[PDB]
Protein backbone atom coordinates (compact mmCIF):
# COMPACT_ATOMS: atom_id res chain seq x y z
CA UNK A 1 0.00 0.00 0.00
CA UNK A 2 1.86 3.06 -1.28
CA UNK A 3 1.56 6.81 -0.13
CA UNK A 4 2.46 9.35 -2.55
CA UNK A 5 2.25 12.76 -1.91
CA UNK A 6 0.88 14.41 -4.68
CA UNK A 7 1.68 18.27 -3.30
CA UNK A 8 5.09 17.06 -4.11
CA UNK A 9 4.41 17.23 -7.83
CA UNK A 10 4.78 19.98 -10.33
CA UNK A 11 2.11 20.75 -13.02
CA UNK A 12 3.04 18.78 -16.15
CA UNK A 13 5.49 16.47 -14.79
CA UNK A 14 5.32 11.99 -14.68
CA UNK A 15 6.28 10.35 -11.45
CA UNK A 16 7.10 6.45 -11.24
CA UNK A 17 6.50 4.97 -8.00
CA UNK A 18 7.06 1.47 -7.04
CA UNK A 19 4.04 -0.61 -5.78
CA UNK A 20 4.07 -4.32 -5.33
CA UNK A 21 7.24 -4.44 -7.56
CA UNK A 22 5.41 -2.88 -10.54
CA UNK A 23 5.68 0.59 -12.15
CA UNK A 24 2.95 2.89 -11.01
CA UNK A 25 2.60 5.88 -13.34
CA UNK A 26 1.46 9.39 -11.90
CA UNK A 27 0.80 12.76 -14.02
CA UNK A 28 -0.37 15.75 -12.47
CA UNK A 29 -1.81 16.73 -16.07
CA UNK A 30 -2.44 20.21 -17.74
CA UNK A 31 -5.69 21.61 -18.02
CA UNK A 32 -5.11 21.70 -22.31
CA UNK A 33 -4.42 17.95 -21.68
CA UNK A 34 -7.10 17.11 -19.89
CA UNK A 35 -9.05 18.72 -22.78
CA UNK A 36 -7.59 16.82 -25.31
CA UNK A 37 -8.46 13.18 -23.15
CA UNK A 38 -12.12 14.06 -22.78
CA UNK A 39 -12.57 15.40 -26.40
CA UNK A 40 -11.43 12.09 -28.36
CA UNK A 41 -14.53 9.79 -30.30
CA UNK A 42 -14.06 5.96 -28.93
CA UNK A 43 -14.59 4.52 -32.81
CA UNK A 44 -10.59 5.60 -32.72
CA UNK A 45 -10.31 3.12 -29.89
CA UNK A 46 -9.64 -0.56 -29.88
CA UNK A 47 -9.86 -0.42 -26.23
CA UNK A 48 -13.39 2.06 -25.72
CA UNK A 49 -12.75 4.05 -22.62
CA UNK A 50 -13.81 8.03 -21.89
CA UNK A 51 -11.23 9.54 -19.48
CA UNK A 52 -13.18 10.09 -16.32
CA UNK A 53 -14.06 5.94 -16.75
CA UNK A 54 -10.37 5.97 -16.16
CA UNK A 55 -9.39 8.91 -13.72
CA UNK A 56 -11.44 10.18 -10.50
CA UNK A 57 -9.83 14.04 -10.82
CA UNK A 58 -8.66 14.99 -14.19
CA UNK A 59 -5.99 16.55 -12.75
CA UNK A 60 -4.35 13.37 -11.84
CA UNK A 61 -3.77 10.23 -14.21
CA UNK A 62 -3.02 7.13 -11.85
CA UNK A 63 -2.51 3.72 -13.63
CA UNK A 64 -0.29 0.77 -13.79
CA UNK A 65 2.55 1.74 -16.03
CA UNK A 66 2.82 -1.69 -17.63
CA UNK A 67 2.68 -2.03 -21.21
CA UNK A 68 -0.89 -4.48 -21.96
CA UNK A 69 1.67 -6.36 -24.80
CA UNK A 70 3.92 -8.17 -23.22
CA UNK A 71 4.76 -6.12 -20.28
CA UNK A 72 7.92 -3.14 -20.55
CA UNK A 73 7.16 -0.40 -19.36
CA UNK A 74 6.21 2.72 -21.65
CA UNK A 75 8.34 5.65 -21.78
CA UNK A 76 6.89 9.33 -20.61
CA UNK A 77 6.41 12.04 -23.13
CA UNK A 78 7.06 10.31 -26.34
CA UNK A 79 4.76 8.66 -29.12
CA UNK A 80 2.34 10.17 -31.57
CA UNK A 81 -0.55 10.69 -29.22
CA UNK A 82 1.35 13.08 -26.61
CA UNK A 83 1.10 10.17 -24.22
CA UNK A 84 3.54 7.11 -23.43
CA UNK A 85 5.62 5.17 -26.20
CA UNK A 86 6.50 1.37 -25.55
CA UNK A 87 10.25 0.81 -26.87
CA UNK A 88 9.75 -2.76 -27.15
CA UNK A 89 7.49 -3.29 -29.87
CA UNK A 90 5.93 0.27 -30.27
CA UNK A 91 2.69 0.64 -28.73
CA UNK A 92 1.53 4.25 -28.70
CA UNK A 93 -0.83 5.46 -25.64
CA UNK A 94 -2.52 8.54 -25.24
CA UNK A 95 -2.70 11.70 -22.56
CA UNK A 96 -5.65 9.33 -20.99
CA UNK A 97 -3.02 6.10 -21.34
CA UNK A 98 -5.45 4.36 -23.63
CA UNK A 99 -3.99 2.48 -26.30
CA UNK A 100 -4.10 4.05 -30.05
CA UNK A 101 -1.72 2.05 -31.70
CA UNK A 102 0.64 -0.84 -31.42
CA UNK A 103 0.05 -4.57 -30.67
CA UNK A 104 -1.34 -3.92 -27.14
CA UNK A 105 -4.69 -4.85 -27.15
CA UNK A 106 -5.53 -2.69 -23.71
CA UNK A 107 -5.53 0.88 -22.14
CA UNK A 108 -3.05 1.00 -18.80
CA UNK A 109 -5.02 -0.39 -16.40
CA UNK A 110 -6.35 1.70 -13.62
CA UNK A 111 -5.23 0.22 -9.79
CA UNK A 112 -7.66 1.16 -6.98
CA UNK A 113 -6.52 4.29 -5.34
CA UNK A 114 -8.32 6.68 -3.09
CA UNK A 115 -7.15 10.61 -2.10
CA UNK A 116 -6.65 12.12 1.34
CA UNK A 117 -6.09 15.51 0.78
CA UNK A 118 -2.49 16.58 -0.38
CA UNK A 119 -1.71 13.15 -0.86
CA UNK A 120 -3.31 9.57 -2.64
CA UNK A 121 -3.22 6.06 -1.46
CA UNK A 122 -2.66 3.28 -3.92
CA UNK A 123 -3.56 -0.21 -3.46
CA UNK B 1 -11.98 19.27 -31.58
CA UNK B 2 -15.86 19.59 -30.82
CA UNK B 3 -18.62 21.74 -32.37
CA UNK B 4 -22.12 21.95 -31.50
CA UNK B 5 -24.18 23.73 -34.16
CA UNK B 6 -27.59 25.08 -33.69
CA UNK B 7 -30.10 25.64 -35.79
CA UNK B 8 -34.43 25.53 -36.30
CA UNK B 9 -36.88 28.01 -36.16
CA UNK B 10 -35.73 31.89 -34.76
CA UNK B 11 -39.61 32.86 -34.14
CA UNK B 12 -43.14 30.91 -32.96
CA UNK B 13 -46.49 31.54 -32.43
CA UNK B 14 -47.99 31.26 -28.61
CA UNK B 15 -49.26 27.83 -27.62
CA UNK B 16 -47.74 26.07 -30.72
CA UNK B 17 -44.13 23.97 -30.29
CA UNK B 18 -40.39 25.16 -30.54
CA UNK B 19 -38.32 22.83 -32.16
CA UNK B 20 -34.16 23.43 -31.55
CA UNK B 21 -31.71 21.17 -33.15
CA UNK B 22 -27.89 21.06 -31.83
CA UNK B 23 -25.92 19.14 -34.12
CA UNK B 24 -22.33 17.86 -33.04
CA UNK B 25 -19.52 17.10 -35.03
CA UNK B 26 -15.53 15.75 -33.53
CA UNK B 27 -17.45 13.60 -31.15
CA UNK B 28 -20.15 11.45 -30.77
CA UNK B 29 -23.59 11.44 -28.70
CA UNK B 30 -23.05 7.96 -27.95
CA UNK B 31 -19.42 8.04 -27.31
CA UNK B 32 -19.94 9.51 -23.40
CA UNK B 33 -21.33 12.47 -21.36
CA UNK B 34 -24.14 14.49 -21.10
CA UNK B 35 -26.11 16.52 -23.82
CA UNK B 36 -27.99 19.80 -22.23
CA UNK B 37 -30.01 22.44 -23.27
CA UNK B 38 -30.11 26.00 -21.53
CA UNK B 39 -32.21 29.34 -21.95
CA UNK B 40 -30.86 33.05 -21.75
CA UNK B 41 -33.98 35.70 -20.61
CA UNK B 42 -33.13 38.90 -21.67
CA UNK B 43 -33.43 40.22 -17.82
CA UNK B 44 -29.98 38.01 -17.72
CA UNK B 45 -31.07 34.87 -15.69
CA UNK B 46 -29.71 31.34 -17.07
CA UNK B 47 -31.93 28.43 -16.69
CA UNK B 48 -31.12 24.80 -17.11
CA UNK B 49 -33.51 23.09 -19.17
CA UNK B 50 -32.32 19.63 -19.37
CA UNK B 51 -30.36 16.56 -20.92
CA UNK B 52 -30.13 13.57 -22.58
CA UNK B 53 -26.98 11.17 -21.81
CA UNK B 54 -24.80 8.54 -24.22
CA UNK B 55 -27.36 6.10 -23.35
CA UNK B 56 -30.79 7.87 -23.85
CA UNK B 57 -31.50 8.57 -20.54
CA UNK B 58 -33.48 12.06 -20.04
CA UNK B 59 -33.16 14.29 -17.02
CA UNK B 60 -35.45 17.83 -17.11
CA UNK B 61 -35.47 20.75 -14.83
CA UNK B 62 -38.84 20.20 -12.55
CA UNK B 63 -40.09 24.00 -13.66
CA UNK B 64 -40.44 22.63 -17.28
CA UNK B 65 -40.82 18.77 -16.83
CA UNK B 66 -44.08 18.01 -17.82
CA UNK B 67 -43.90 20.46 -21.21
CA UNK B 68 -40.28 19.77 -22.95
CA UNK B 69 -38.97 16.50 -24.77
CA UNK B 70 -35.28 16.24 -25.53
CA UNK B 71 -34.51 13.41 -27.98
CA UNK B 72 -31.76 12.42 -30.47
CA UNK B 73 -30.66 10.81 -33.70
CA UNK B 74 -27.62 9.04 -33.15
CA UNK B 75 -27.21 8.50 -37.19
CA UNK B 76 -26.96 12.45 -37.75
CA UNK B 77 -25.48 13.31 -34.64
CA UNK B 78 -27.51 15.79 -33.40
CA UNK B 79 -30.34 16.27 -30.14
CA UNK B 80 -33.22 18.17 -29.83
CA UNK B 81 -35.25 20.53 -27.58
CA UNK B 82 -38.96 20.12 -27.96
CA UNK B 83 -40.99 22.89 -25.74
CA UNK B 84 -44.54 22.29 -25.80
CA UNK B 85 -47.44 25.43 -25.80
CA UNK B 86 -44.70 28.39 -25.46
CA UNK B 87 -45.47 31.18 -24.09
CA UNK B 88 -44.55 35.06 -24.15
CA UNK B 89 -42.29 33.65 -21.13
CA UNK B 90 -40.44 31.32 -23.03
CA UNK B 91 -38.71 34.27 -24.97
CA UNK B 92 -34.60 33.89 -25.06
CA UNK B 93 -32.08 32.72 -26.39
CA UNK B 94 -31.39 28.75 -26.04
CA UNK B 95 -28.16 27.32 -26.22
CA UNK B 96 -26.95 23.49 -25.86
CA UNK B 97 -23.96 22.47 -24.62
CA UNK B 98 -22.04 19.26 -23.60
CA UNK B 99 -21.31 18.25 -19.45
CA UNK B 100 -18.37 16.24 -18.75
CA UNK B 101 -18.50 14.59 -15.25
CA UNK B 102 -16.06 13.21 -13.22
CA UNK B 103 -16.73 11.68 -9.75
CA UNK B 104 -14.72 14.05 -7.81
CA UNK B 105 -14.84 17.70 -10.05
CA UNK B 106 -18.91 16.49 -11.17
CA UNK B 107 -20.07 18.17 -13.88
CA UNK B 108 -18.80 20.93 -16.04
CA UNK B 109 -20.02 22.41 -19.25
CA UNK B 110 -17.00 22.38 -21.35
CA UNK B 111 -18.43 22.88 -25.19
CA UNK B 112 -21.42 25.56 -25.98
CA UNK B 113 -23.35 25.87 -29.22
CA UNK B 114 -23.67 29.30 -31.00
CA UNK B 115 -26.96 30.19 -29.94
CA UNK B 116 -30.36 30.37 -31.23
CA UNK B 117 -32.44 33.76 -30.16
CA UNK B 118 -36.38 32.57 -30.40
CA UNK B 119 -39.31 34.65 -30.19
CA UNK B 120 -42.35 34.24 -29.15
CA UNK B 121 -44.34 36.75 -31.17
CA UNK B 122 -48.10 36.10 -32.74
CA UNK B 123 -46.26 38.03 -36.03
CA UNK B 124 -46.32 36.11 -38.89
CA UNK B 125 -43.31 34.55 -40.95
CA UNK B 126 -41.69 32.95 -43.96
CA UNK B 127 -41.51 29.45 -43.72
CA UNK C 1 -34.31 24.29 -5.01
CA UNK C 2 -31.06 26.51 -4.35
CA UNK C 3 -30.18 29.81 -5.76
CA UNK C 4 -27.12 32.24 -6.14
CA UNK C 5 -26.54 35.71 -5.46
CA UNK C 6 -24.05 37.54 -7.73
CA UNK C 7 -22.85 40.19 -6.17
CA UNK C 8 -21.49 43.45 -7.27
CA UNK C 9 -24.46 43.50 -9.39
CA UNK C 10 -22.53 44.61 -12.66
CA UNK C 11 -19.57 47.01 -11.67
CA UNK C 12 -17.22 48.19 -13.98
CA UNK C 13 -13.39 49.33 -13.55
CA UNK C 14 -10.16 50.65 -15.33
CA UNK C 15 -7.64 49.20 -17.92
CA UNK C 16 -5.76 46.78 -16.10
CA UNK C 17 -6.63 45.94 -12.26
CA UNK C 18 -7.76 43.57 -9.85
CA UNK C 19 -11.45 42.94 -9.68
CA UNK C 20 -13.19 40.22 -7.15
CA UNK C 21 -17.15 39.23 -7.97
CA UNK C 22 -18.72 36.40 -5.87
CA UNK C 23 -21.61 33.69 -5.50
CA UNK C 24 -23.54 32.74 -2.19
CA UNK C 25 -25.79 29.58 -2.43
CA UNK C 26 -28.98 29.29 0.05
CA UNK C 27 -27.82 25.89 0.76
CA UNK C 28 -24.73 24.64 1.07
CA UNK C 29 -22.45 23.15 -1.82
CA UNK C 30 -19.44 21.60 -1.27
CA UNK C 31 -17.22 22.96 -4.03
CA UNK C 32 -19.53 22.55 -7.15
CA UNK C 33 -19.57 25.77 -8.24
CA UNK C 34 -18.67 26.56 -11.92
CA UNK C 35 -17.78 30.18 -13.82
CA UNK C 36 -18.99 30.64 -17.53
CA UNK C 37 -17.79 34.00 -19.65
CA UNK C 38 -20.55 35.41 -22.03
CA UNK C 39 -18.96 37.46 -24.45
CA UNK C 40 -21.01 40.36 -25.82
CA UNK C 41 -21.58 38.72 -29.11
CA UNK C 42 -23.10 35.73 -27.48
CA UNK C 43 -20.34 33.59 -27.39
CA UNK C 44 -20.38 31.49 -23.98
CA UNK C 45 -17.43 29.52 -22.89
CA UNK C 46 -16.67 28.21 -19.65
CA UNK C 47 -13.99 29.58 -16.81
CA UNK C 48 -13.20 28.06 -13.73
CA UNK C 49 -14.94 24.51 -12.65
CA UNK C 50 -14.88 22.87 -9.11
CA UNK C 51 -14.51 26.61 -7.99
CA UNK C 52 -10.63 26.81 -8.65
CA UNK C 53 -10.05 24.11 -11.94
CA UNK C 54 -9.03 26.30 -14.44
CA UNK C 55 -10.45 25.27 -17.94
CA UNK C 56 -8.45 24.99 -21.42
CA UNK C 57 -7.32 28.57 -22.80
CA UNK C 58 -8.18 30.33 -19.64
CA UNK C 59 -5.37 32.46 -19.22
CA UNK C 60 -3.45 32.61 -15.86
CA UNK C 61 -4.72 35.89 -14.67
CA UNK C 62 -8.15 34.16 -13.46
CA UNK C 63 -8.47 32.50 -9.51
CA UNK C 64 -11.52 31.17 -7.92
CA UNK C 65 -11.35 30.59 -3.83
CA UNK C 66 -13.94 29.54 -1.41
CA UNK C 67 -16.26 26.67 0.05
CA UNK C 68 -19.11 26.14 2.14
CA UNK C 69 -21.57 28.57 0.68
CA UNK C 70 -18.59 31.40 -0.50
CA UNK C 71 -17.63 31.78 -3.61
CA UNK C 72 -15.22 34.35 -5.85
CA UNK C 73 -13.52 34.77 -9.19
CA UNK C 74 -10.73 37.10 -9.24
CA UNK C 75 -8.69 38.76 -12.35
CA UNK C 76 -5.09 40.12 -12.74
CA UNK C 77 -5.84 42.67 -15.52
CA UNK C 78 -9.03 43.64 -17.71
CA UNK C 79 -6.19 44.08 -20.62
CA UNK C 80 -8.04 44.06 -22.83
CA UNK C 81 -10.81 41.72 -23.82
CA UNK C 82 -12.14 40.45 -20.55
CA UNK C 83 -15.32 42.69 -20.76
CA UNK C 84 -17.94 40.53 -20.33
CA UNK C 85 -21.19 38.68 -18.17
CA UNK C 86 -20.02 36.38 -15.56
CA UNK C 87 -22.01 33.73 -14.22
CA UNK C 88 -21.75 30.78 -11.81
CA UNK C 89 -23.81 27.55 -11.50
CA UNK C 90 -23.59 24.73 -8.48
CA UNK C 91 -23.83 21.00 -8.99
CA UNK C 92 -24.45 19.11 -5.84
CA UNK C 93 -28.23 18.27 -7.30
CA UNK C 94 -30.39 18.60 -9.75
CA UNK C 95 -31.66 21.44 -10.98
CA UNK C 96 -28.95 23.16 -11.64
CA UNK C 97 -29.25 26.88 -11.19
CA UNK C 98 -27.14 29.85 -12.00
CA UNK C 99 -26.22 33.35 -10.34
CA UNK C 100 -28.17 36.69 -11.31
CA UNK C 101 -24.88 37.51 -13.47
CA UNK C 102 -22.21 39.97 -13.47
CA UNK C 103 -21.34 42.63 -16.39
CA UNK C 104 -18.21 43.59 -16.44
CA UNK C 105 -18.01 47.26 -17.83
CA UNK C 106 -14.83 49.69 -18.63
CA UNK C 107 -14.89 53.30 -18.23
S1 LIG D 1 5.51 -4.77 -24.72
FE1 LIG D 1 4.89 -2.75 -25.18
S2 LIG D 1 4.65 -3.04 -27.27
FE2 LIG D 1 5.27 -5.10 -26.84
Amino acid sequence: KVEVNLAAIPLGKNVVVKWQGKPVFIRHRTPHEIQEANSVDMSALKDPQTDADRVKDPQWLIMLGICTHLGCVPIGEAGDFGGWFCPCHGSHYDISGRIRKGPAPLNLEIPAYEFDGDKVIVG
Amino acid sequence: EVKLQESGAGLVQPSQSLSLTCSVTGYSITSGYYWNWIRLFPGNKLEWVGYISNVGDNNYNPSLKDRLSITRDTSKNQFFLKLNSVTTEDTATYYCARSEYYSVTGYAMDYWGQGTTVTVSSAWRHP
Amino acid sequence: DIELTQTPVSLAASLGDRVTISCRASQDINNFLNWYQQKPDGTIKLLIYYTSRLHAGVPSRFSGSGSGTDYSLTISNLEPEDIATYFCQHHIKFPWTFGAGTKLEIK
